[PDB]
């Protein structure tokens, strides 16, 4: 259950900033954890960021640690991914995932997936 | 579909056996092992009133058992003797191959009555109960256990520095209770940087004539202890990986019909061999990743 | 020496690991599957008086058990509760891992008194008794079974539709009786042109923490169903192949000393690997089917 | 680390699986055999008063068993029925799958009372007790056994021989007692220059619907016979090899947690395959035995 | 078991007809099923035709269906294989086999075998 | 337990004679069996000769049978290996091993080892 809908993708220059969104349906949003996955062209899906059901433990991948910040708003059933100091190797398809109270790295433990959005950064 | 991790220069990277594992040398079956990490290293409460809330009774699901080879020292272990109000037992007697969990610091023995609404007692959070190199999904009567999870991984090819003798005896106390009305990134509440492990060592334990079972150590003298604290990223990575691999393992156990499973790593090795040299692999093609001269 | 059939383009051909299978792409052990087909699909009589005549008692032969992974819906199933004239039981109690055959449309319960010459009850025609993914050569007391035979297959490479969920509801009726004085061409009386199968879950069957055994389906909510009526030659060839392979399986079970055998397909894979890449072969040599370009 | 011998031109060479099997052709698992040889062929005293002193009682060591596929005719076999002074049994009842030794000439039935310190009876010299293709480390109550050791072996390619049928009558007498107060070089005091073996028929056993368990032979009519008196060095070498390889087997058994072990040779084959086609082997090198032309 | 003896082989032209025979010893011929196997040069033994212990069901291979007919005569303990519209790829050694009850395709299930006869057809 | 100490190695001409020694510590020498192992350059360790805890049975390798004799002196806690008619392929490092009452060929069954001595024979 729980449908997801990402938005905010586009084309940005190198060193710029971008912010994504992911709105979830249903009324049990506060019981779910959200994570962001990105898939580089010709590469497999990989973990980017995450958050709990209460926003007290956020985990980041080593590649994006310190540049990306993730937050959630339980009153709007949305999560955000603020991107700063973008680099040419960050171009990928960013996907939104949902799973029950917790936080996980492997992609096969997640229940609901979004279709993803395209983020392309130009040198 | 059970994930397995590959260790390289004290760095853990999870990757299934399919994913082009040829730059990662797999020469013998001695490189495949499973580790029984316990939950108390993740920051969960361990006192009896809060640990009891994680176990419930369920009728209609048969129990399963999984073998694991290496373990960890446990600060808290439990031993249940629950009875029904009319005097009937609630927990099944332990099978012959099941023995108490070794290397426990404290053993909380719980006794008393309570309402038992099912055939077996399961873990509400999905974890396992560990009994001396045999993880099980149910609680057996009168045997010491420590709740934890088990992970599979591929060791580097070396002199077996991992799980050796003290790289850098014991006393367990009595605490009795009476109750009524009974790159992977770590993302747990807490992770314990130090790994104080115990394991059994095939061969290399016979001097004089000690290999004879008659003139041999008892069931508690087999184990070889150690300690690993130099790196802490690898340890928390292993703990997080052990938490993640539980779902695929529980479903695999549900599918199978064998009472005790000892042949997961052998199946992984056969799968690897069948994937890689399965047939007509090409020299130039990257699928048959070999080298010319 | 157990025959196995390979499937390509919905056609069945019988071969073995020793015969060169090079176009026959065996890449993973997921392609190795064993299916147990019911004996009533060949046109045999299924009513109790005729079915009773096919079972007899013998003493001096230990029973053996082998597994199968996929089955077939059974129109008639049996459940025996017979006993000796003096009141002693004739049939042994079922072991712990044995459960009744799932997906039975009718269950004939037979109970009464009759002579019991031997220790166990065998099949006079050499067939097996199917007990929930565990084929046995003897009848157990009070457990539902269905007569059938077991065949071994090599599924086509990574197609994923064979034994899937409804490629192209369960109600059981109990009928009670009382008794006293108890390449391949199809060549059977009749062959059923439809195969309504059931198989164990394809591992992943959990979404909302349904993988936890506590919050999980019971022992009867695991199986996945389907239907394969499209092809007629393939499934009747499968039935005939399952008819033929019984002699070799029975002799192999006689030779072995295991109580339950789970490792036939693994041994077949090991034989295939040790045969085709045995060692010291040649680039132009046909023993190892390797394509230089 | 269990040693295993390779036969070539009636010569025995001991070499582990990890190397020195390049020129040694392994093509199928049919070439892997395990043989159990009796101690009485080594010249040990065999009468009851002397054989009794070789068995002692210990408490605190769990028992383990191994299976062996070929055996040897035994001149003397034993059958114990010891009891405690109060009347309690000393020896555990045999499990379901354990049966007496197949081929014996004399069976010494020993029955009486004596002290029984431990829980199980072990061999003071490290040897095993052989029960019908199942070598145990403890004595079971009322089952005929012959004490001996087990060796693991690799056979010539096929040769349709070497444990064939009679290459070149059964009658056992009972003697009842009553007691109270109960290239390698041969180096034993004696080695028997004849090996009069027995082994289970290799799968293909019977015709004329004698493969049906209902009409098949009993549990003691499935063996074949043979004789290998032609060669003297090879079989004394085999006896010495078994005597040497008892230490590693016992250590491996103590390490493991399986009640019954059947998968040593399969693990050896998997290890061989992983060693020699592990990955990226050179076209011209000792590691990778594939050679051009 | 029973003893088998084939006869009737020889050299025939393409499109011609040929008939084989197989006489069995013993007095329990009506309890046995008889089948014909052929082995092409450089090929393995394969199933050709068969019959039950009472006639009724007869099975044929796909390659020979419609051209070969098999029959038995319990009064003479013989079986026949009528061969019509012969083709160049029918050159093989035809073997006679027998087994108790039912026709079977695999060759390892048969109890008694004959020495076989040579049938060759010239283009 | 038990320490071993070889001596007597050196350089000898072809066809000459050489005698080695191996003194063992402790006071339970009569309960131990002693054997000699040699390791040719670029090869593995192999069995050469042995003796029991009371003499009696002695075993020799096929290569050195008839040329080497082994003896022990329980009153001196030493064993000897008399070498006669030496050949150029006898160049190796000769090692002394001790083990509980018995006699064995495989090197993994021995408990105490010595450091070994060098024997070189010149053509
Ligand atoms: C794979 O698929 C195969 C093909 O589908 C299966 O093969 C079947 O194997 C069965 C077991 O071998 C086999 O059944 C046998 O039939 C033999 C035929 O003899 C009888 O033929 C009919 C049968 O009718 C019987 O009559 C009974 C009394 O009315 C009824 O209870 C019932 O209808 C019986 O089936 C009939 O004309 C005669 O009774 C005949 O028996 C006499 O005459 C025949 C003449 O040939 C002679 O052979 C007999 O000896 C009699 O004089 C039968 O012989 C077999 O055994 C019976 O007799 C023996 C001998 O005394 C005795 O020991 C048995 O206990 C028994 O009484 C046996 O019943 C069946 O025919 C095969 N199927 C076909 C269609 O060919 C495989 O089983 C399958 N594999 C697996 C593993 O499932
Ligand atoms: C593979 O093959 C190997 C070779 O064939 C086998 O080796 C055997 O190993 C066993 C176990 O280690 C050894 O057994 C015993 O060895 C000591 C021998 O001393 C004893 O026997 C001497 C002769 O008298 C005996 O005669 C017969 C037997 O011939 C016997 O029935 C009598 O009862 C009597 O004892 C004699 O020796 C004394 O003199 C020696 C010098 O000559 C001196 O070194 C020794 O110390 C003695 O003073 C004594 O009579 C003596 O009793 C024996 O002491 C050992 O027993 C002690 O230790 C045991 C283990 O700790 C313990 O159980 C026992 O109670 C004692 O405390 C030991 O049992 C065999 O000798 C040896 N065989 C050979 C030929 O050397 C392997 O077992 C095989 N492997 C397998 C089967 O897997
Ligand atoms: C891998 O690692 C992750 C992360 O550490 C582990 O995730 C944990 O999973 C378990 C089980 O899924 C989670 O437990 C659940 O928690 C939710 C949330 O409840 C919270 O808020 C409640 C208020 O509404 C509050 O009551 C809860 O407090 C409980 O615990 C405190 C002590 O901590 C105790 O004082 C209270 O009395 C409560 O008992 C809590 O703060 C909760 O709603 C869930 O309950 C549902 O399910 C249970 C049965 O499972 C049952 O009561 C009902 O069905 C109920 O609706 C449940 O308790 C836990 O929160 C996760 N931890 C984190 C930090 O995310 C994961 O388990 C690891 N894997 C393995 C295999 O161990
Ligand atoms: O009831 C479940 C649990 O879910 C909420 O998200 C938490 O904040 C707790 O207050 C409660």
């Amino acid at each position: 259950q729980v449908q997801l809908q990402e938005s905010g993708g586009g084309v940005v220059q190198a060193g710029g900033s971008l912010r994504l969104s992911c709105s979830a349906s249903g009324r049990t949003f506060s019981n779910y954890a959200m994570a962001w996955f990105r898939q580089a062209p010709g590469k497999d899906r990989e973990f980017a960021a995450g958050i709990n059901y209460n926003g007290e433990r956020t985990a980041y991948a080593d590649s994006v640690k310190g540049r990306f910040t993730i937050s959630r708003d339980d009153a709007k059933n949305t999560v955000y991914l603020q991107m700063n100091s973008l680099k040419p190797e960050d171009t990928a398809v960013y996907s939104c995932a949902a799973r029950p109270w917790s936080i996980a790295n492997l992609a096969y433990t997640y229940d609901s997936w979004g279709q993803g959005t395209q983020v392309t950064v130009s040198s | 579909s059970i994930p397995l991790g590959v260790i390289h220069n004290s760095t853990l990277q999870v990757s299934d056996v399919d994913k082009l594992v040829c730059r990662d040398k797999l020469s013998s079956t001695n490189q495949l092992r499973s580790v029984g990490l316990n939950l108390e290293g993740n920051g969960v409460a361990t006192d009896v009133p809060s640990a009891t809330k994680r176990w419930g009774f369920r009728s209609g699901v048969p129990p399963k058992v999984v073998n694991y080879e290496a373990g960890e020292w446990a600060e808290n272990c439990y031993n249940l003797e629950i009875k029904k109000p009319d005097g009937s037992e609630c927990l099944p007697a332990a099978p012959d191959g099941i023995r108490g969990f070794p290397r426990c610091r404290y053993v909380h023995k719980v006794s008393g009555t309570g309402p038992c609404a099912g055939d077996f007692a399961f873990h509400k959070e999905g974890a396992f109960f560990l009994y001396d190199r045999l993880a099980s999904t149910v609680i057996y009567r009168g045997t010491t256990f420590a709740e934890g999870v088990v992970a599979f991984l591929i060791l580097p090819q070396a002199k077996k520095d991992f799980f050796s003798s003290h790289p850098l005896g014991y006393y367990s106390t009595t605490i009795r209770y009476q109750a009524t009305g009974f790159a992977i990134v770590n993302a747990q509440p807490k992770c314990n940087p130090n790994l104080h492990y115990w394991t059994t060592q095939d061969e290399g334990a016979a001097i004089g004539l000690a290999w004879i079972p008659y003139f041999g150590p008892a069931a508690e003298g087999i184990y070889i202890e150690g300690l690993m604290h130099n790196q802490d990223g690898l340890i928390c990575g292993l703990r997080q990986l052990a938490n993640e691999t539980t779902q695929a393992l529980q479903l695999f156990l549900r599918a199978t019909t064998e009472l005790r499973t000892f042949s997961i790593l052998n199946r992984k090795a056969i799968d690897f061999l069948l994937q890689r040299w399965g047939g007509t692999c090409h020299i130039l093609g990257p699928d048959c990743c070999i080298e010319p001269h």
